[PDB]
């Protein structure tokens, strides 16, 4: 069984610190598949630096 | 970011099964399983009946002398017939049976490439001594739910009227549930292990299922990937 | 003044689609908005959808 492989359709950016991305065509539910997966990753686990404790 | 691998694979029932991946980072059980189930519940090869021609019948709304099962109920019993094919995609079976007694799904003459996961199924019951049934079952591979109404658009000139279309339901998996709890790695304080309990139909093996789920999931990222 | 009358009986199998009315026995009525995929349907701990 083959599948429907999506290509990037368009990219838009309001500024350097903000961006929007669109992906189509997808499969039924696949939208939510990738959306939920990427949202989870970005909200709960990501490699980056921050400030922890200050006296 | 430790990469996950499958560990526990024990298929209890002919349909029920369980799989497990322990090596997950914190809070990855949900992220991975909620998407794996969305992949399984929608995209699996499966195999199902599409065309059926019972020799005496012309349309589904009718009866046949000797059989107490309406042709409609016969076709509905045919939609729940589990089968598995490997070599080909289009395969036509031959079902010829006479004599009193329930006609089981094992009465189909075997073909070079076919297998039945549950012959104890029942196509119809026969109550007459000399009643005989000859029907040619057309089975094929697909993906998802394809009703017969939608199917008549390409239309391939189906000539004889005695060909009855049945709704095709290619869906190897029937149900999925997933749980996650910390099973300590050799050197890790708390890592979540994911256990996916599942209920299949007996056709697709529970291992190829998860492997193809990973296939179809990763293929979607092809917009941004070369090879890893 | 009629020569012939040919009656034809058609049997239509109608599924359930958005727009059909549904109701219970207590006076609760409604129309179906859309058939939502099984993957998007909420489920319980045992994994059985609703």
């Amino acid at each position: 069984t083959e599948f429907l492989k999506p290509r990037l359709v368009d990219i838009e950016q309001v500024s350097s610190t903000h961006a929007k991305v669109t992906l189509e065509p997808l499969e039924r539910g696949f939208g939510h598949t990738l959306g939920n997966a990427l949202r989870r990753i970005l909200l709960s686990s990501m490699p980056g630096c921050a400030v922890t404790e200050v006296e | 970011f430790l990469k996950p691998r499958l560990v526990d694979i024990e298929q209890v029932s002919s349909t029920h099964a369980k799989v497990t991946l322990e090596p997950l980072e914190r809070g990855f059980g949900h992220t991975l399983g909620n998407a794996l189930r969305r992949i399984l519940l929608s995209s699996m090869p499966g195999c199902a009946v599409t065309e059926v021609e019972i020799d005496g019948v012309l349309h589904e709304y009718s009866t046949k002398e000797g059989v107490q099962e309406d042709i409609l109920e016969i076709l509905l019993n045919l939609k729940g017939l589990a089968v598995r094919v490997q070599g080909k995609d289009e395969v036509i079976l031959t079902l010829n049976k006479s004599g009193i007694g329930p006609v089981t799904a094992a009465d189909i003459t075997h073909d070079g490439d076919v297998e039945i996961v549950k012959p104890q199924h029942v196509i119809c019951h026969l109550t007459d001594e000399n009643a005989s049934i000859s029907m040619r079952i057309k089975v094929q591979r697909g993906r998802g739910y394809v009703p017969a109404s939608t199917r008549i658009h390409s239309e391939e000139d189906e000539r004889p009227i005695g060909r009855l279309l049945v709704d095709a339901c290619y869906s190897p998996v029937e149900r999925i549930a997933y749980n996650v709890e910390a099973a300590r790695v050799e050197q890790r304080t708390d890592l979540d292990k994911l256990v996916i309990e599942m209920e299949t139909n007996g056709t697709i093996d529970p291992e190829e299922a998860i492997r193809r789920a990973a296939t179809i999931l990763a293929e979607q990222l092809e917009a941004f990937v070369d090879l890893e | 003044g009629v020569l012939k009358i040919v009656k034809v009986y058609l049997a239509v199998k109608r599924r359930i689609q958005p727009g059909d009315k549904m109701a219970g026995r207590h006076g609760n009525k409604g129309v179906i908005s859309k058939i939502n995929p099984i993957e998007d349907m909420p489920y319980d701990e045992n994994g059985t959808p609703v």
